[PDB]
């Protein structure tokens, strides 16, 4: 026989009888009053909550505009326009899907840029996918989860030694304006290059070129590799910017129940960044104002926490009986002049586990990731890191919280006595150390490398507007001189006592090496 | 002198920044209380 | 009340249900949606709309619900299990276990979450200490039997730790059971963590968490869930309070009842008031707060956590929940960073209790001692840091050296919270912090050096090992 | 005339007009009020009210209707003529010429207000840096190709004078076009003052007036007008976009713009968001915003201007606009008191693409340089203020003068601003202005005083000015 054989044996069962043709009323609803993006329907009593619609095509308009049925109020259903309002008019047709909304999920989208509806935006062809996940699901709950052990690895020495983010953890970056809330997130994703994690960015309500930017980014450092680009823009309807989170934690959880084959490697770590939930939170009270839902605070509708906490609870950390994955949640918060205290900035602070407050007086000062140390918690803690970088991140803490204690006195401290201005200097080198280039993560081991030489009486030479540079021309000197010395740092990292007496010597030896052979 | 001096201007700015916190904390709360009443009353004329 | 209703309306978590003229749903009357299966949805009636139409707030998902589901009324607020059949599980707002255990049956007794308060004539006149092991909580802030006791500090301070290391005090050391009302918790923070911390620690063939009732109010569900969170835990209490024993109830942030209070207020279209908050704040606390009273039969002492917003003690949520506070207990980010783990602040760290006629003569002298002599060091710190001690007289550099000692001896491992710096129990009773006190307080310690107090006793652990090390 | 309904409310600027039931006008069009003179109204539809009632912004007096007066639906949105008619002709939000000039033919295109943004995959990432004639904003935030680019400061600083300098500069140097939004626009800024100053000559016999476009929504037009007016110019901007021409355009306001449709969203009784503002202000920035953007075929590239009142940039007219720009050029009234008309701040005026990759090696360095002898300044002048300067200083009196030297040198004389001055404009190339801030900021203008780099363009001016003093 023939395969054509085969594919017709598929065929010719619901070719000859697979065909109901029995016509049924199906109730459909005609559209009473069309807003600003949302349309009112008159009867359309077989719909469901949240439950996607159709507007099927009509003259002079042959492509179909879903909505999302919100508010099935007595003889109305007020729907929010997903796409374009213009075309929608009074009476037309509308047609419930009987599914709620719903996105592909798979090894198909890697690398694709897409829209929440799951729809491709990158113009590389249609999505390959078998599996649909819904947009809203409930929590993994209580004795699914697990406590947070394996660590993320920003590539920020400041964020991987102070303020540390686990698989499972959700961590805020909230910030203001441009004290680079993105880069820092574009940053954690570049560094899962070889990590077995697949990043996702969401990006509510931002520029077309501004996530052109961002895909260009990445693609040009090969991390489009393990990364998910959802894009909701500005342009687009306050519908699609308020289901663009949960599409991306949609596919992260389908990456943290299933996995996909990353590198040839079963992954089952998602690490979600939402870019922007700041706007997120606009376009949904813009969505509940035009619906003419109650307002609360600041005009925000009384579920807004409720909005969030939907989305990032379901970023979780399985324990082994569900399957041991993981999904990181790196919300974005946008401040308005260091406000904390709005509504939004405590609603996501409150739900998050730990918190990297950004500061534009810090950025502007010349730190480059404009991390401020002292109000940023990681309330999962030393948990979230490895054994080399507790060991070595102490010290560095320590170190720091006892800079800040002084640092009024930092222009003054020719001054001072001996002991204030030791550790004043050591605080300004510390600080000049966590400052790091765009695009330019480091590894856990060069990390732990750089920072024993500066925990260590070892950067005290070298002076202060050098640091940075030291600590460049350092690792290129582990890269190049002493692989052995990072390999070692790497491998033993996971030890209880990490600095044991061979990798201990052999990082003297490679700093001394370094040391002696160079000037500052 | 300058010691006592400025140990003096230390803690009587340390007052004034508790004052003016205090002055901050109610000026907030009025703000965010003229905002909900606005927000209600330009609510309620329309709706209900 | 069989009565069945239609849902009529469903915008967010805010549904309306019509019912026939008669038999209409009464407000906190628990209305329920089959969804299939076992698989229900639990709202709960707050409005009555004219004829036969109710406005209830979800309590759930309902984001698969369509108009016209039948709705059927229980007759009585949302029931939830009572009894010793409670410990060791963790429930929902609506008392369904939310661990890997079965159901709890139906011959286990159900009582509604909106009961009243204790009657005048079964309050307690007298008020009573409730010793709670805690050296710095039992000294400078002391419990009180049947009241409210509030944690405040920072994000990463260690509230939660200090939460649960109190549940391990009352399990272990005492024959007493205790509630915690996870109101707003999350789901990695409570949810697996503090069962783990719970099933840690051991006693005897039976863990803390055997001794415990757990209503978890996950930030993932609706407002309404996480507004009746707390009065589920009350209801859980007032079993074991109406057998006569002496229920601590915990509440992991009582800041987050009065949030989903507002935020439920405000989708039910209320007016807002004060800062945006809720009209009802005040009885919406009386309605939980004022149930936590020492009864004549038994007693519910209570230990809220509140966050204070934008740290404003002055904030209407703050303010109404001040209102009701017996005790507080300051924790700072300052004292943390210094390595002590109870980081209470004892010069902010109040208690109506603490009078010379109720905790003991002794008690109102040891305790005002102790904080003016750490007022006197609070005083001389910044003299100290900038000058030195040598410009520090006599009977100030005494009072400096009493003082750091104190300070540095309220710390305590909480050996019971897995085992950091683990050693033999202690739960230093209130009389023995008091006689401790009074011992450093008339001398008696400066021989020892500052750095023996820390995870230390009772001051004769102090004495013990001084004599270890070197004597 | 697709369909004719009758108007059933006049309120204010808001028409209710019904229309037959299966000719309802669609969100977006325009209707056509015909009045007793040969002219008429011509109102946006905003909403469908029930059947076949439709709420309009009217866009005009609405002093001469009455009730069931006819309205014809012209089926599409407002069309407004596009192509080389436009060129040289000044417009309303309609359209219509305002000039004395006559009305434009029908022979032309005329292209609907509201049009889709391009599409994710049309985006050109290539970023390049478009030359203007300003030392300050070619060295310190370089102005974008394809970008957004706005302008802060208060009232007075020279937000306008700029962008009419830029308008003049880029056209007679250089051979790109420009279309200007006067969205708000003062009728003696946009009337005159603008048509005046672009009569400045090209070549021979055209003026800059004769290759641009202007739309003035002045500031008597109703909401509805300021509010579609930037919409307008950018329907006429878009035709020379999709011609492959790289358009400019100049948005003179930003926050007039956002008061016209927080008015309007009041007017419609839409529920107000955050301080009495549009719930849709995001949205509708977007609209505005995203149609401006870098494509395969064309690019507009715009400068928008925008003013703060006092400092505050938290008002939701600049933070709404600040997640759309890729470069801000902050103006300073200190600056501008100080005879620096060009009163840009060097320092707080940043941009996307002044990287290296991008502008060079040699821009970026000259660029950081310069706003490092800045800040250092920022700081010595204080120092200097009470301590001379000839007291004491370690290569303070050097860097001190050569930033002195600096500041005086971003400040260049403009081709418009003539009038206040009568210096003559300059235009330097923007590699004349690095090269000559790289001359300057290592020695060869130690010598010369801080008097011949007042108003000056590249540094070789500044010498022939120095040596022509010294004859
Ligand atoms: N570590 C860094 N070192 C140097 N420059 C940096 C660093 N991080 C960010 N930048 C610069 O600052 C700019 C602003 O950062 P970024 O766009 O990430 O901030 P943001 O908070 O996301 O702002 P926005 O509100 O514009 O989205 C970047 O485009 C880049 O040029
Ligand atoms: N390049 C310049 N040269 C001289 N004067 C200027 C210049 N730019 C602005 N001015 C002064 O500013 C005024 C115009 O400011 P304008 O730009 O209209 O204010 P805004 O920035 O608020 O629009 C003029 O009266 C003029 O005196
Ligand atoms: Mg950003
Ligand atoms: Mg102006």
């Amino acid at each position: 026989t023939t395969i054509t054989e085969e594919l017709i044996a598929r065929l010719k069962q619901g070719i000859t009888s697979g065909v109901d043709l029995q016509p049924r009323q199906v109730n459909v609803g005609t559209v009473i009053a069309v807003g600003d993006g949302v349309a009112r329907l008159s009867g359309l009593d077989q719909v469901v909550a949240s439950e996607i619609v159709e507007f099927p095509p009509k003259a002079g308009r042959n492509e179909s505009i879903y909505g999302i049925a919100l508010n099935l109020e007595q003889d109305s259903v007020a729907a929010i326009i997903l796409g374009d309002d213009e075309t929608i008019e009074e009476g037309d047709m509308v047609t419930s899907t009987g599914r709620v909304i719903s996105v592909p999920v798979g090894q198909g989208l890697l690398g694709r840029v897409v829209n929440p509806l799951g729809q491709p935006i990158d113009g590389k062809g249609p999505i390959v996918y078998e599996k649909t996940r819904p947009i809203e699901r409930i929590a993994p709950g209580v004795i699914t989860r697990k406590s947070v052990d394996t660590p993320v690895q920003t590539g920020i020495i400041a964020i991987d030694a102070l303020i540390p983010i686990g698989r499972g953890q959700r961590e805020l970056i909230i910030g203001d304006r441009q004290t680079g809330k993105t880069a820092v997130a574009i940053d954690t994703i570049l560094n899962q290059k070889g990590q077995g994690m697949v990043c996702i960015y969401v990006a509510i309500g931002q520029r077309r070129a501004q996530v052109a930017q961002v895909v260009g980014t990445l693609e040009r450092f090969g991390a489009m590799e393990y990364t998910i680009v959802v894009s909701a823009t500005a342009s687009e309807s306050a519908a699609l910017q308020y289901i663009a989170p949960y599409a991306g934690c949609a596919m992260g959880e389908e990456i943290m129940e299933n996995g996909v084959m990353l590198n040839g490697q079963l992954v089952k770590d998602a690490l979600i960044v939402y870019d922007d939930l700041s706007k997120h939170a606009v376009a949904y009270r813009q969505v509940s104002l035009l619906l003419r839902r109650p307002p609360g605070r600041e005009a925000y509708p009384g579920d807004v926490f409720y909005l969030h906490s939907r989305l990032l609870e379901r970023a979780a950390r399985l324990n082994e009986e569900y399957g041991g994955g993981s999904l990181t949640a790196l919300p974005v918060i946008e401040t308005q002049a260091n406000d904390v205290s709005a509504y939004i900035p405590t609603n996501v602070i409150s739900i998050t586990d730990g918190q990297i407050y950004l500061e534009s007086d810090l950025f502007n000062a010349g730190q480059r990731p404009a991390l401020n140390v002292g109000i940023s918690v990681s309330r999962v803690g030393g948990a979230a890191q490895t054994r080399a970088m507790r060991a070595v991140a102490g010290k560095l803490k320590g170190e720091l919280a006892q800079f800040r204690d002084l640092a009024a006195f930092a222009q003054f401290a020719s001054d001072l006595d001996a002991t204030t201005k030791a550790q004043i200097e050591r605080g300004q080198r510390l600080q000049e150390l966590l400052k790091q280039p765009q695009y330019q993560p480091l590894p856990v081991e060069d990390q732990v490398a750089v920072l024993y030489a500066a925990t260590n009486n070892y950067l005290d030479d070298v002076p202060v507007p050098l640091i940075t540079k030291w600590r460049d021309d350092f690792l290129a000197f582990l890269r190049t001189a002493h692989p052995e010395v990072r390999k070692l740092i790497y491998d033993n990292r996971l030890d209880r006592k990490f600095p044991t007496p061979e990798v201990k010597e052999a990082l003297e030896a490679a700093i001394k090496e370094f040391k002696a052979t160079s000037n500052y | 002198a300058r010691m006592v001096a400025m140990r003096n201007a230390t803690n009587n700015a340390k007052d004034l920044v508790r004052d003016l916190t205090l002055s901050f904390n109610k000026a907030r709360q009025a703000a965010i209380t003229k905002e909900v009443s606005e927000i209600a009353s330009g609510a309620a004329a329309l709706t209900s | 009340m069989p009565a069945k209703g239609v849902i009529q309306e469903i915008i967010g978590v805010v549904i309306r249900a019509k019912f026939p003229e008669d038999e209409v749903p009464e407000i906190y009357n628990a209305i329920e949606i089959p969804l299939g299966n076992g698989d229900r949805l639990v709202c709960e009636v707050q409005q009555q709309l004219g004829n036969g139409v109710v406005k209830a707030v979800a309590m759930g998902s309902t984001d698969g619900l369509r108009r016209g589901l039948e709705v059927i009324d229980t007759g009585r607020p949302i029931a939830v299990p009572v009894g010793p059949a409670t410990l060791g599980r963790v429930f929902n707002v609506l008392g369904d276990p939310i661990d890997g255990m079965g159901p709890i049956g139906p011959e286990v007794e159900r009582r509604p979450i909106h009961r009243d308060p204790p009657s005048f004539e079964e309050q307690n006149t007298q008020a009573q200490i409730f010793e709670t092991g805690i050296k710095v909580i039992d000294l400078i802030a002391p419990f009180t039997r049947g009241g409210k006791t509030a944690i405040f500090g920072g994000a990463g301070v260690g509230k939660t730790v200090v939460i649960q290391e109190l549940i391990a005090n009352i399990a272990k050391e005492q024959s007493g059971f205790s509630v915690f009302a996870g109101v707003g918790e999350r789901s990695r923070e409570g949810n697996d963590l503090i069962h783990e911390m719970k099933e840690a620690r051991i006693d005897e063939n039976t863990t803390v968490f055997d001794k415990t009732v757990m209503v978890f109010g996950q930030m993932n569900e609706p407002p309404g869930a996480r507004l009746r969170v707390g009065l589920t835990a009350l209801t859980m209490a007032e079993y074991f309070r109406d057998e006569g024993r002496d229920i601590l109830l915990f509440i992991d942030n009582i800041f987050r009842f009065v949030q989903a209070g507002s935020e439920v207020s405000s989708l039910l279209g209320r007016m807002p008031s004060q800062v945006g908050y809720q009209p009802t704040l005040g009885t919406e606390m009386g309605e939980l707060q004022e149930r936590i009273t020492s009864t004549k039969r038994g007693s519910i002492t209570s230990m809220q956590a509140v966050y204070v917003p934008a740290d404003d003690y002055t904030d209407p949520a703050p303010a109404t929940v001040f209102s009701h506070l017996d005790a507080t207990i300051s924790l700072e980010r300052s004292i943390a960073e210094r390595a002590i783990f109870p980081a209470v602040d004892p010069l902010a760290s109040t208690s109506r209790i603490l009078d010379p006629n109720i905790v003991g003569e002794e008690h109102y002298r040891v305790a005002q001692e102790v904080k003016r002599v750490l007022q006197r060091y609070k005083d001389l710190k910044d003299i100290i840091a900038i000058l030195g001690m040598e410009e520090l007289s006599d009977e100030d550099k005494l009072t400096v050296q009493r003082a750091r000692k104190i300070e540095l001896f309220f710390s305590q491992p909480f050996t019971v919270a897995q085992q950091f710096t683990g050693r033999p129990g202690k739960y230093v009773p209130v009389k023995k912090t008091v006689e401790s006190f009074a011992r450093l307080l008339n001398g008696e310690g400066d021989h020892i050096p500052e750095s023996f107090f820390y995870m230390q006793g009772d001051f004769d652990d102090v004495l013990a090992a001084y004599e270890a090390s070197q004597k």
